[PDB]
């Protein structure tokens, strides 16, 4: 069972800063990494897939990178519409696991 | 240079009936009724449905699962190639199999692929770079109107390619033809890649189809003539009419 | 339009069993595999179970040995038996097809809306 973390757990960005997310897994992962954005009553989006292949639709703004243990999720520059919980989730092995997510 | 030429549809499905059956090996049998157990595709499966008309040209990426049985029905050509990967990028090995008119070319490098890939004969807008390739593999082509059939598996390394061509009549109904015709090796590619997605290539310059159908391990009982051909099987897995049918060998 | 829908949520008792299940339409739901995922009120994401495109390998997280997945792939529909259910089971229950590289080989992401199983 490999182990996921974030951090920061709660981060606060105004519109037009710049944020980032760090995911850490306990074990390599290669390259095997999903990033999702959940807002309050709705089903987790999927942004990024492979650790840094954006989703088709997603907006230009985002992205991301990172190979083995170490992962980083990054907005550019922050929109009103980007206020969500922030989740990465591994799927080089089974059980898949996600992590503690982070919250905009 | 990638192009990106569409909306979604849902999927059609066809009736596969007696269909699927390749020579499980390279040994000559006669005038025998012979059971073994191998990846076939089900009798009587559902089968998916894929169009391409010309305006929808359908081409997503598919999973391999545990093999694949893929068929086309058309005249002009337009399916020349299959990519076969995992995430079908610059980060791993992937196979590349396209026919042209003198030749086919196999070859299995780390492509970055285009978003949607195809074939321009006024040309290769398939990926818009490579780096080092592990295999290269050069030979003759592959490919009323022609029905092609392939059978894709992946077992311990090696790519096994399955496949037969027969003329068809034309049918309104426009699906799968009854009737039982097996399938001859083609060619044993030893790649030793991981395979589980699968893109369809097609060409550009007609009106095409083809199918899918997923494999399983399951018991057949094939009948082989005086001339070591098959001519009939039974699925012994699909009825208790057929259980009976293995269990005492006879058709 | 690809649609998965959760059903046969509702509220039992410490001890008790419920069936859940998801209707799948819109996609070739026979040739792939699905995953179970759930999230309680004031916590992330929780990965429960998965099944392959032929109801054949099952795999499961903290409820191995008390939940089962099975699929019947002639009515599109996805199944989830809970027996001996917890109070720490309280959660809304997702059916979903995740993207996945190496395993289902699935090249799009699928939710359903959830379904809400309470224990009390
Ligand atoms: C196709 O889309 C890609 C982005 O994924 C872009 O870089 C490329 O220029 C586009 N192709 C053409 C002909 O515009
Ligand atoms: C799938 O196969 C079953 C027979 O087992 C058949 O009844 C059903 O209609 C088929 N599904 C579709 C979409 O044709
Ligand atoms: C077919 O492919 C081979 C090998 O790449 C090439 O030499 C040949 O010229 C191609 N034929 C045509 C008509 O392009
Ligand atoms: C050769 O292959 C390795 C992968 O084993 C890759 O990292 C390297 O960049 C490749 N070399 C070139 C010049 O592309
Ligand atoms: C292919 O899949 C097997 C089984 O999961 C795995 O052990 C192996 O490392 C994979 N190969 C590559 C190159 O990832
Ligand atoms: C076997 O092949 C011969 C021709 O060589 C043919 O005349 C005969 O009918 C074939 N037998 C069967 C059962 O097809």
């Amino acid at each position: 069972v490999i182990w996921m973390t974030q951090s920061p757990s709660s981060l606060s960005a105004s519109v037009g800063d710049r944020v980032t997310i760090t995911c850490q897994a306990s074990q390599d992962i290669r390259f095997y990494l999903n990033w999702y954005q959940q807002k309050p009553g709705k089903a987790p989006k999927l942004l990024i897939s492979d650790a840094s292949n954006m989703e088709t639709g997603v907006p230009s703004r985002f992205s991301g990178s990172g190979s083995g243990t170490d992962f980083t999720f990054t907005i550019s520059s922050l929109q009103p519409e980007d206020i969500a919980t922030y989740y990465c989730q591994q799927y080089d092995n089974l059980p898949f696991t996600f992590g503690p997510g982070t919250k905009v | 240079q990638c192009v990106n030429l569409r909306t979604q549809l849902p999927p059609a499905y066809t009736n596969s009936f007696t269909r699927g059956v390749y020579y499980p090996d390279k040994v000559f049998r006669s005038s025998v009724l012979h059971s073994t157990q191998d990846l076939f595709l089900p009798f009587f499966s559902n089968v998916t449905w894929f169009h391409v008309i010309s305006k929808r040209f359908d081409n997503p990426v598919l999973p391999f699962n545990d093999g694949v049985y893929f068929a086309s029905i058309e005249k002009s050509n337009i399916i020349r190639g299959w990519i076969f990967g995992t995430t079908l990028d610059s980060k791993t090995q992937s196979l590349l199999i396209v026919n042209n008119a003198t030749n086919v070319v196999i070859k299995v490098c780390e492509f970055q692929f285009c978003n949607d890939p195809f074939l321009d004969h006024k040309e290769f807008r398939v990926y818009s770079s490579a780096n080092n390739c592990t295999f290269e593999y050069v030979s003759q082509p592959f490919l009323f109107k022609n029905l092609r059939e392939f059978v894709f598996k992946n077992i311990d390394g090696y790519f096994k390619i399955y496949s037969k061509h027969t003329p068809i009549i034309v049918r309104e109904p426009e699906d799968l033809p009854q009737g039982f015709s097996a399938l001859e090796p083609l060619v044993d590619l030893p790649i030793g890649i991981n395979i589980t997605r699968f893109q369809t290539l097609l060409a550009l310059h007609g009106a095409a189809a083809y199918y899918v159908g997923y494999l399983q391990p399951r018991t057949f009982l094939l009948k082989y003539n005086e001339n070591g051909t098959i001519t009939d099987a039974v699925d012994c897995a699909l009825d208790p009419l057929s259980e009976t049918k293995c269990t005492l060998k006879s058709f | 339009e690809v649609q998965l829908v959760e059903s046969g949520g509702g509220v039992v008792q410490p001890g008790g069993s419920l069936r859940l299940s998801c209707a799948a339409s819109g996609f070739t739901f026979n040739s792939y595999g699905m995953h179970w995922v759930r999230q309680a009120p004031g916590k992330g994401l929780e990965w429960v179970a998965f099944i392959r495109y032929d109801g054949g390998n099952k795999y499961y997280a903290s409820v191995k040995g008390r939940f089962t997945i099975s699929r019947d792939n002639s009515k599109n529909t996805l199944y989830l038996q809970m027996k001996s259910l917890r109070a720490e089971d309280t959660a809304v229950y997702y059916c979903a097809n995740l993207k996945d590289s190496r395993y289902s080989g699935s090249y799009y992401d699928y939710w359903g809306q959830g379904t809400l199983v309470t224990v009390s």
